[PDB]
């Protein structure tokens, strides 16, 4: 339980409006208690006063009571209801955003520790699991407290003994009942929490592999072990179903037993006088009525090992420290970008081998570079350091001179442009996907790099305002190639990281790319990674990467005449 | 909203409740055992009360009363655990068979349909909208006969008592299910749009996170977290809207429920004194009468409050239902699941006349084509970037509709069994994808009890087995999300692993060496040609040199193919294929 702390401290927040809460809930308890207690004291002290006792009987006082505890209840509950939702759904609301911003700083290597569909059942599903806390274990349980004490001491006015007996009874059932049922389903509470995300990842991941999967036949083994999956979640959701049954009976039984003591008890005698009169129907009808205030109380603790278990998911997610750290010094963007690196070395977490081992070249401002290798070799990974995706072990980085570690994370997205080697087509309308790089952009000049970057069908019909990814439309490959090149060429930085740019086009359209590209890029710094010799001749400097090394590093016409591992990926 | 609509949705939820139909029937049995174990209970107390209070008898005289009435209370605890554990066991199994009619279609629809909605708004559809419904099923369906039997009876205890009181319950009774009715009117659509909002906020979710990368790159930070406060926000709102319909209701029943007890309570009370005389039959009121409708009122109203309670779960279950029916209403790839397959595994030939491919909105993405791929001859595909090259491999692999006529050795592609194709498919596509957890479990997708020498010789001619030393298990290391632990090229190779591992009646390849340098392209296309030549092959590709002995070369420009021939008649004849190579 110590894991719902840092969650019972966002009740700072809207602390006036769930402290409201919690006393429109104790008032709405003693006015139905109230409501039901009077009635019965009422009928039977206007029954034994008779027609005799008519005008020594002061009956408008209970009849101002019982009209009046009538709407107090009513209209008590409603409020208590407004007010505590209202601020409980606010505060859900700041820790799912809350909950969301832990993640972009995570995003190279620390969501990597997760599952997708997981963490998505974090920030929806676990944080809406949090609303017990909120709305039914700290009003139900003081409120509670609150009423049998309340009709405790109220009660021991008329009788000390009658008022232990039944404040005992429902004193032990507050402070006994709950724990015993927080202990049988913490553990259900547990399964239940893992297998709901447990089911959510698997489904994600089984309907975003469908184009795989039903093709080789493994859709039906991996929909029954996403069905296998719902039968435990279904069984320990009947696991928590049969507490709730059985907790509903035991509230019944103890109840019963209130009522049942206090007609024996207090027909004997209310204060000392053998025959009590009007006072049984005081004691009996107020064990009938006090035991709606319990109600609640054990179903609080019962759920709270879901709650405790969905809690230390969201704490998991937002105690993680990102792993690269900028400074918050506001710095100025060069119009000049040139890097310079000096053995630069780095491993990726829980490995042993270095995807780059002392990888030194010295790039000038405004020259573009071309990356060879073979797959897996580590040009990726060299983008992704000049990027600060991970700090590199054991090197440095520099950018004009100055390391990049220094730089203020806005001026570091803001003097590089990448395009990366995977294209992801948000959700989003074209526009938007176009709006990641330079917000401020106007529509003539979305549409005017979609022409140069060959995407023009693209802006017919709906045009920018059309619906892209999924629920939209699909580009094809080549059109998301195109895609990255145009948010690239928005961003308008002055070092162009591009990754294999021209991959998946045909020999025409890459011409023309490319022809855009040099003529775009033209006094920028651009490190280019191709799989094609194409063009290099245009390339002021050509680097060849082999399991994470620079093997050879010079001018196309250089590369040539020497022979080396460049000659044989031309022409071999 | 529309009220059709949801007279729609009510009648295809009522229709999932059938197989439930003996559990729904007890409970309503045992809700009703409920009523009349209440009415003696309230008999057996006011009996009691009358007795000690009015008579003075001594609690020892009575015993058979209290014997009965711990007896009574024994039965409804009893119950009231029954009635809980059935309603929920109806519920599950309905539950149940829904999302199955659901995971069913959408294994049918196919990637092409599943792109209709984002992966995270699918999750709130199977997860969060099936499981909403339960209280539907298993509370309101039973209550409806509570609601009226229930009371019925409490009234009936009561006129043979006070006819006065039973009036003063009925008098209140009438306005119930009008107001039950007005506040809930408008419950309906608000929980449609709850769900839509939590969809929208589960599907940006999701979309954002797969493309964290691109966010960061950019430095969308602030921009994506206002992106969530919106859809927060509104979901916020939309729940809230679902909220104060529910406590309304709540506390209008709760209203007249007071009302009747106050005014139990107060004509009792006076009727004792004598201040009012009418309500008994030439009888003076006795305490019995005034503590058995004291203690009923309450109850007259518990079996109306509960309806008026799960009028909203059952506004929930129509809001829930209707992204549900949509989706179980919308047209698949062919309007009738294909039931014929062929026998024969050897290679088969594709037939296509004024063949027309059309996305799951309807816009056409390849035109009419006409050509002829006879048994064992292989094909390539080439032309320029978004002329629906890709299309037409889709298509063959029966994920998107077609307008022409596609036939499979003569079969058309739609009558064949969907399932049955498919074990005579085999591909390589454009970005493929890594869905099992480790290297070894994709590679053998298409069979796991794969031998240890077929699964070697895969790896071999994918040349996948030259990085597995890099990998620290080797091939059982774990690929990640969007198989994140491996390179482009090296996720290439795998997916190649999977093509070559079974044999195949056609073998289809988007983008087969993709990613991949001037060398590996070299020993993975020596797989992928032997491969080729072993049944029906159509590759696309935007390597022309490499290709000499293909069978045929088809070139596309918007969605048509305008040449066919081998390489030697298509690189000398000009045309589009000669300009095409002339880069
Ligand atoms: N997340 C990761 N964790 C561990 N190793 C990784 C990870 N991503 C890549 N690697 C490994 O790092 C090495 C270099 O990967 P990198 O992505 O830099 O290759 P690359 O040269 O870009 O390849 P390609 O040309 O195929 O795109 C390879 O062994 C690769 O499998
Ligand atoms: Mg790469």
């Amino acid at each position: 339980m110590r894991a719902l702390l840092p969650y019972l401290a966002l009740y700072k927040r809207h602390k006036w409006m769930l402290s409201l809460g919690i006393v429109l809930a104790i008032v709405t308890l003693l006015a139905s208690i109230g409501l039901l207690t009077l009635s019965g004291w009422f009928l039977s002290a206007s029954a034994v006063a008779g027609v005799a006792g008519l005008y020594s009987f002061n009956y408008m006082l209970p009849a101002a009571g019982v009209r009046g505890a009538a709407i107090t209840r009513t209209a008590g509950r409603y409020f208590e209801r407004l007010v505590s939702h209202d601020a409980t759904f606010r505060v859900l609301q700041h820790l799912r955003i809350y909950t969301f911003s832990k993640l972009l700083p995570l995003s190279p290597a620390g969501l990597a520790r997760y599952r997708q569909g997981e963490l998505l059942n974090r920030v929806v599903a676990d944080v809406d699991t949090l609303d017990h806390l909120y709305l039914r274990v700290i009003s139900p349980l003081v409120g509670a407290f609150v009423v049998i004490m309340v009709v405790t001491i109220g009660l021991s006015f008329l009788d000390f003994t009658l008022a232990f007996t039944l404040g005992g009874i429902m004193l032990l059932t507050l402070f006994l009942m709950p724990p015993l049922f927080y202990r049988a389903g913490k553990s259900t509470g547990q399964n239940l929490t893992h297998l709901r995300g447990q089911y959510r990842q698997q489904l994600t991941a089984w309907l975003q592999g469908q184009a795989e999967l039903t093709i080789f036949g493994a859709s039906d083994r991996y929909r029954t072990q996403l069905e296998n999956t719902e039968i435990q979640w279904l069984e320990a959701q009947r696991r928590q179903s049969e507490l709730t049954a059985l907790s509903q009976a035991i509230m019944l039984l103890i109840g019963a037993l209130a009522v049942i003591l206090m007609l024996w008890m207090a027909s004997g005698g209310v204060g000392g006088n053998a025959q009590p009169g009007a006072l049984i129907a005081l004691f009996v009808f107020c064990a009938l009525a006090a035991f709606e205030a319990l109600a609640p109380v054990t179903g609080a603790f019962q759920h709270l090992g879901q709650v405790i278990a969905s809690a230390v998911r969201i704490s998991d997610l937002t105690d993680q420290k990102p792993e690269v750290t900028f400074p918050d010094t506001q710095t100025r963007v060069a119009d000049r970008v040139s890097l310079t690196l000096r053995d630069v070395q780095f491993t990726y977490p829980e490995q042993s081998q270095q995807a780059l081992k002392g990888i030194s070249l010295q790039v000038n401002a405004g020259e573009h570079i071309a990356i060879l290798g073979r797959t897996g070799c580590g040009k990726s990974t060299l983008l992704q350091q000049l990027t600060r995706a991970w700090d590199p072990q054991q090197g440095e980085i520099l950018l004009n001179d100055s390391p990049i570690a220094s730089l203020n994370e806005a001026a570091l997205r803001q003097t590089i442009s990448v395009v990366p080697q995977r294209v992801h087509l948000f959700s989003a309308t074209l526009r938007d996907n176009l709006l990641l790089a330079s917000p401020g952009s106007s529509d003539e000049a979305l549409s005017e790099i979609l022409r140069r970057v060959g995407l023009e069908k693209l802006l017919e019909d709906a045009g920018l305002n059309s619906w892209l990814g999924e629920g939209g439309r699909q580009l094809s490959g080549g059109e998301l190639r195109r895609l990255a090149i145009a948010r690239a060429l928005l961003h308008d930085a002055p070092l162009v990281l591009l990754d294999q740019p021209t991959e998946g086009l045909d020999a025409t359209t890459e011409s023309q790319i490319l022809e855009l590209l040099a003529e775009m890029m033209r006094e920028k710094t651009v490190l280019m990674v191709t799989h094609r010799l194409r063009g290099l001749s245009r390339f002021q400097q050509i680097i060849v990467m082999d399991n994470g090394q620079i093997i050879e590093q010079g001018t196309h016409a250089e590369l040539l005449a020497r022979q080396g591992r460049y000659y044989q990926f031309k022409q071999g | 909203m529309n009220k059709s609509r949801q007279k729609e949705l009510t009648r295809w939820l009522k229709q999932q409740s059938v197989i439930s139909q003996r559990w729904l029937n007890i409970s309503r049995l045992l809700g009703f055992v409920s009523g009349i174990l209440i009415i003696a209970q309230a008999w057996f107390m006011a009996r009691i009360l009358q007795h000690m209070i009015m008579e003075n008898i001594p609690r020892e005289a009575l015993l058979l009363p209290f014997t009965l009435l711990v007896l009574t209370f024994v039965l409804r605890a009893w119950v009231v655990w029954l009635r809980e554990r059935v309603g929920y066991h109806a519920g599950q199994h309905i539950r149940f068979a829904i999302r199955r009619q659901v995971l069913d279609r959408l294994q049918q629809a196919g990637p092409a349909w599943i792109q209709g909605k984002p992966a995270g708004s699918w999750a709130t559809l199977v997860l969060e909208q099936i499981d909403d419904m339960h209280d539907y099923y298993a509370r309101y369906l039973p209550q409806m006969a509570l609601a009226v039997s229930v009371p019925l009876l409490i009234v009936v205890a009561i006129f043979p008592s006070n006819w006065a009181a039973a009036l003063i319950l009925l008098g209140t009774a009438p306005l119930i299910p009008l107001f039950m009715a007005l506040v809930g009117m408008g419950a309906a659509d608000a929980n449609r749009r709850n769900f839509l909002a939590l969809a929208r906020l589960s599907g940006h979710f999701l979309d954002r996170l797969r493309g964290m990368e691109t966010l960061r790159i950019f430095g969308r930070g602030e921009a994506e977290i206002e992106s969530i406060r919106s859809a927060s926000e509104d979901f916020r709102q939309r729940t809230m809207e679902v909220l104060r319909l529910a406590f309304l209701s709540s506390g209008i029943l709760e209203f007249f429920t007071s009302l009747s007890i106050a005014l139990v309570a107060v004509y009792f009370g006076f009727s004792y004194l004598g201040e009012l005389d009418f309500g008994h039959y030439d009888t003076g009121v006795t305490l019995a009468a005034g503590f058995l409708a004291l203690i009923l009122a309450p109850e007259f109203f518990q079996p109306l409050r509960d309806l008026g309670t799960f009028y909203h779960a059952k506004a929930q279950a129509v809001g829930a239902a209707d992204s549900l029916k949509t989706f179980m209403e919308t047209p698949l790839a062919h309007p009738q699941r294909g039931e014929a397959e062929l026998a024969s595994t050897d290679p088969v030939t594709i037939e296509a006349e004024e063949l027309f491919i059309t996305s799951p909105e309807g816009k056409t993405l390849a035109g009419p084509l006409n050509f002829t791929l006879p048994a064992g001859q292989r094909a390539v595909l080439v032309g320029r970037s978004g002329s629906g090259k890709s299309s037409l491999l889709n298509a063959l692999s029966g994920f998107l509709s077609y307008q022409g006529s596609l036939r499979i050795n003569g079969i058309e592609l739609r009558d064949l069994s969907p399932e049955s194709w498919r074990k005579h498919l085999s591909w390589v596509g454009q970005n493929p994808q890594l869905p099992a957890a480790t290297l070894r479990d994709n590679v053998l997708l298409a069979r796991p009890d794969a031998s240890e020498q077929e699964l070697q010789a895969a790896l071999d001619n994918a040349w996948v087995s030259e990085f597995l030393p890099l990998l620290p298990q080797g091939v059982d290391t774990p690929v990640g999300d969007q198989a994140a632990r491996l390179s482009v090229g090296q996720a290439q190779r795998v997916a190649v692993a999977r093509a070559l591992l079974n044999p195949c009646s056609l073998l289809l390849l988007d983008e087969p060496a993709a990613s991949l340098d001037a060398h590996s392209e070299q020993r993975v296309m020596e797989a992928l040609n032997a491969a080729s030549l072993r049944q029906t092959t159509l590759m696309v590709t935007h390597q022309l040199e490499d290709l000499a002995d293909w069978d045929v070369i088809w070139v596309m420009q918007d969605g048509r193919i305008i040449e066919q021939g081998r390489y030697a008649e298509l690189s000398v004849a000009g045309g589009p294929f000669a300009t095409l190579l002339a880069h």
